[PDB]
RNA sequence: GAGACCGAUAGCGCACAAGUAGAGUGAUCGAAAGAUGAAAAGCACUUUGAAAAGAGGGUUAAAUAGCACGUGAAAUUGUUGAAAGGGAAGCGCUUGUGACCAGACUUGCGCCCGGCGGAUCAUCCGGUGUUCUCACCGGUGCACUCCGCCGGGCUCAGGCCAG
RNA sequence: CGGGACCGAGGACCGCGCUCUGCAAGGAUGCUGGCGUAAUGGUCACCAGCGACCCGUCUUGAAACACGGACCAAGGAGUCAA
RNA sequence: CCCACCCAUACCCCGCCCUCAGGGUAGAAACGAUGCCCUGAGGAGUAGGCGGCCGUGGAGGUCAGUGACGAAGCCUAGGGC
């Protein structure tokens, strides 16, 4: 399996990932970029707080007629909502990357998520049935999400300029 | 903007043979020397000619070279720039000294039993190089089935 | 332009603007001028203007190629059977319009001028007389012959 | 070694010829397709819009073909390709072909070396 | 007859098998053909007097048809290999290239072809090393 | 399938062309332009003894 | 038994459990769909998870081949890096800035000295081949002659931009 | 008789000439300086000044109207015989 | 009415490309003669006509062609013609 960011080594990071999973590729984006570049525990305590309705994920991209509420202002945006089943398997996915670095040995406490990214899996073809006997799709987008965590850590010159720089240094 | 109400005209005639016969080629390169370096008008005819296509290169027979060589021409060379074919019609060839691109079997062999000479035209090049003594013949080019239906 | 005009410039080898040509004044050849007035201006050249147009734009037609007048051997090679042998003798032959101005004027190719520096008047397509710039200004083609030049 | 002197390398023109509209239909490529609608503006040569190839933008006679050191570029596949060179070290140079392996391009690069002869692409599968 | 130079060079002038046709120019991989190149003065098996140089382990050989064997390819070429001085080879090739009227016209391309395999054959000085230059080559 | 497979050659036109590869074989120049390796064949033609 | 035929949207509708699956009351209509690897060697064992799976760690020549499997384009998407944005963008000519690059150059040839290392220097003799007067091979060089190498010196020619 | 701008095509000799030890006479040489590398040059992205309607297609004389075009890949239309 | 000035792909001079036209070039030291050298003029284009080249699948011949020390394919703000 390769991730998308390479130049991450594995022998002090630790990483997870997970694929076709039945859960809203827009809401897990959204849900995915408020935690970017978090501490792991930050992370953790936000995603519980967005399942418990208390801190909210601000909607950026995916967004468009979208309710507003109070608690985006933390974000500096009005658009917020709390994608309840993407932090659920974002919950899922940090804490197995939380006990590969304990057993790979690495401080859980200093740990910042320095990778995450969330693709487009094959989508899940179901059908609804329209009205005059029309039949159209009724599809899911599921996403595949990797994570990574890591530690918190006069040449060439003319004779001209040459001469005026001698010149200069003895007075 | 130059007013131009006659337009300059590219040429009309042939520059060189269609044909891929290499013999040809080589015929075509000693008849284009000899047009260059003499100021014989032969030389730049049968250079012409030599360019020609086969339509108008008509053949020309015994009959026809016959006909030509009376009345004071019986001793100058006969220069054909296509076939020379024979005509059973005439019973008694003339001797005569004929140079052509190419013979039939039966009229090569009818001059030579005549007791006149057949010649090619590199060979006729090399005996009078500027065309000195010479009848040029051409045959009748409006004797073909299309010319008629023209 | 009309058919009779386009004829006349093409009979006069006026076939391009700023073209120049001399002209032996008959009344043949003054009728076709007087035609094509409304795209020409001419007058009468003295001997300054004529031989600065043959020794600056002197180009002579041998064998329907335009040539240079480089050297006096050229217009002694096409020129030498009317007793023209240099370009003094061509200068003169134009100049006093002797018994050979035909041969002398139809080798001469005509004359490419530049556009004139210093411009023509305000409204350059009226008459020289009111105004303008075109037909007769007699010998007030010098001005215009050497602001071209 | 260095080239046969040569009259300065002039281009008339360095920009690509690109088709009109194709920056922004994806599915038409770059190539130079000449417009043969009634209408077109590139076609009719409205100012402002993409030139047109012709003639005129022809290279010189005397420097055609010439990379910008002056030789003329030669194909080359093997040791006996490049020896095709012997004769015109100051006016042809070598490219070796893509499809050439690294044993064989250090012979090549080895007897071009000893023949005088410049490589285009000497410097690859090293 | 019906074999002649002329003829082979009408035969032979649009393809053989020595030919090496690309954009910037035809080539031609001819024993006999000096400078390498397709053309019928330089085209040594088209003609019927021709030269060829070939190098040696050290110095040149050099190749002549020979006129009466031209029907019998094995005692055809008349083979001289020297193995001394450039200037006594080059002495050597012009006057059997100009001296009894066999191909004057091709005794500059003779000596200049011995004079590149020569060359060649000395050996080869050590190439500076390259100079890295920029940003990114650089660092 | 009724499309035209085979030409029709004239024989008078079919024996020059073998006459004039007849002929052609006997150049040794354009053996060597045709690509065969004949500097070591003693003469061209080649005829071999019929008892070998 | 063959082919100047087609090469999985082609070639028969069918390279596959294809006149199948499926549809129609019926007569009839009628698809889609090939390829891990040489060999399953198709991941032991540890660990996190309810599981699917993930991470280590093997297997393989390669998992950048994991029964979603040769190669893996475009449309379209995610992350990272750079940039632009006062009611469209895109494009043409020409600078500028930033980022990133291809060449070219590195010295050649020729004279004058000095030091080496060798006699394929000129002439003559014999043999051989040739284009029949030119060459090659063996002997003779006895070092003010040829051929390479190394140190100096000098002339000429050498890259970019300029006065 | 000054002052300025742009250009240097060709590549042994040959010619017409002159002010004739030579020349400004059938096309640029001579002298000098810095640098020898990203400095010149090139590609890409962006800003700036100026320029710039959306492509077929149809109609007639022409426009306008009208019709086709969400995007990409692969097929896809003057062939064979007499 | 007068003076100066601004700029078009128009005009003049110069370079380069192509087309057309006119010449030269073998007792060949001689040439992709289908080449090379010299000179002059010209350059918009729908319907339509003609010429030359580029590219794709397959066939004969040839290059003693390339290739597991990596063919074909694909990506490429990397270059040359």
């Amino acid at each position: 399996v390769r991730y998308a960011a390479t130049e991450i080594a594995p022998t002090k990071s630790a990483r997870a990932r997970g694929s076709y999973l039945r859960v809203s590729f827009k809401n897990t984006r959204e849900t995915a970029q408020a935690i970017n570049g978090w501490k792991l525990q930050r992370a953790l305590t936000f995603l519980q707080n967005v399942i418990d309705k208390k801190e909210a994920v601000p909607m950026r991209r995916y967004a468009g007629s979208t309710g507003r509420t109070a608690q985006g202002k933390q974000w500096g945006v009005s658009r917020a909502r709390w994608p309840v089943k993407s932090a659920q398997f974002l919950i899922g996915l940090l804490k197995n990357a939380e006990a590969n670095a304990d057993a790979k040995g690495l401080d859980t406490g200093n740990l910042i998520i320095k990778h995450i990214q969330v693709n487009q899996a094959p989508k899940q073809r179901r059908r609804t049935y329209r009205a005059h006997g029309r039949i159209n799709p009724y599809m899911s987008n599921p996403c595949h999400i990797e994570l990574i965590l890591t530690e918190a850590e006069e040449s060439h010159l003319s004779s001209r300029q040459r001469g005026v720089r001698i010149r200069r240094a003895l007075t | 903007g130059i007013d131009l109400r006659w337009k300059h005209v590219r040429s009309s005639h042939r520059k060189a043979p269609k044909s891929d016969n290499v013999y040809l080629k080589l015929l075509v390169k000693l008849y284009r020397f000899l047009a260059r370096r003499t100021e014989a008008p032969f030389n730049k005819v049968v250079l012409r000619r030599l360019f020609m296509s086969r339509i108008n290169r008509p053949p020309v027979s015994l009959s026809r070279i016959a006909r030509n060589l009376k009345n004071g021409n019986e001793k100058k060379t006969v220069v054909v720039v296509a076939t020379v074919t024979d005509d059973n019609r005439l019973l008694q060839v003339p001797k005569m000294e004929v140079a052509a691109l190419r013979f039939t079997a039966k009229a090569r062999a009818r001059i030579e039993a005549a007791g006149g000479r057949t010649l090619t035209l590199d060979q006729l090049a090399l005996e009078k190089p500027t065309g000195a003594n010479t009848l040029l013949l051409r045959g009748p080019k409006n004797a073909r089935e299309a010319v008629k239906h023209f | 332009i009309p058919p009779k005009p386009r004829k006349i410039l093409q009979l006069l080898r006026l076939r391009q603007i700023n073209n120049g040509v001399f002209v032996k004044v008959t009344k043949a050849t003054a009728e076709m001028i007087k035609i094509v007035e409304p795209w020409v201006a001419y007058g009468y050249p003295n001997l300054k203007s004529v031989r600065e147009l043959i020794y600056k734009r002197g180009y002579g037609k041998v064998n329907g190629q335009r040539i240079p007048l480089t050297d006096n051997a050229i217009i002694e090679e096409n020129l030498g059977k009317y007793g023209i042998i240099c370009i003094e003798d061509l200068i003169h032959e134009i100049f006093t319009v002797g018994p050979n101005f035909k041969q002398a004027a139809n080798f001469l190719w005509p004359f490419k001028l530049s556009n004139p520096n210093g411009g023509f008047r305000p409204r350059k397509f009226k008459h020289f007389i009111e105004g303008g710039d075109l037909g007769n200004r007699e010998e007030h083609i010098n001005a215009l012959i050497r602001a071209m030049n | 070694v260095a080239a046969k002197k040569h009259v300065p390398i002039v281009k008339k023109r360095t920009k690509r010829f690109m088709r009109h509209q194709s920056d922004r239909f994806k599915c038409l490529d770059s190539a130079w397709r000449k417009p043969k609608g009634i209408d077109n503006r590139v076609r009719r040569r409205f100012k402002g819009n993409l030139a047109m190839p012709s003639i005129g933008y022809g290279s010189n006679k005397k420097t055609k073909h010439m990379m910008p050191s002056g030789h003329k570029a030669f194909l080359v596949h093997n040791v006996k390709d490049v020896e095709l060179l012997l004769m015109h070290n100051r006016t042809y140079a070598a490219e070796i072909a893509h499809n050439v392996s690294s044993r064989k391009r250090i012979d090549i690069i080895t007897r071009a070396k000893q023949l005088g002869v410049k490589v285009t692409n000497a410097k690859a599968k090293v | 007859s019906n074999v002649s130079a002329d003829l082979i060079w009408e035969v032979s002038r649009n393809y053989n098998s020595f030919l090496v046709k690309q954009r910037t120019g035809t080539f031609s991989r001819d024993a006999l053909n000096l400078t390498n190149q397709h053309s019928r003065k330089h085209a040594g098996f088209v003609n019927d007097k021709a030269l060829g140089i070939v190098p040696a382990e050290k110095g040149v050989k050099v190749i002549a048809k020979k006129v009466k064997a031209a029907n019998k390819p094995a005692s055809s070429l008349y083979t001289v290999t020297y193995k001394s001085t450039a200037r006594k080879a080059y002495k050597a090739i012009a006057s059997q290239a100009a001296k009894h009227g066999y191909r004057a016209d091709l005794r500059q391309a003779a000596v200049a072809r011995a004079s590149a395999i020569l060359r060649s054959q000395r050996p080869v000085k050590p190439e500076p090393p390259k100079k890295l230059r920029g940003a990114a080559a650089r660092r | 399938i009724w499309r035209k497979w085979h030409v029709k050659i004239n024989q008078g036109q079919k024996r020059f062309a073998t006459a004039s590869a007849l002929a052609a074989s006997a150049v040794a120049p354009l053996l060597m332009a045709r690509g065969h390796q004949v500097s070591t064949v003693p003469e061209v033609p080649l005829v071999v003894d019929s008892a070998a």
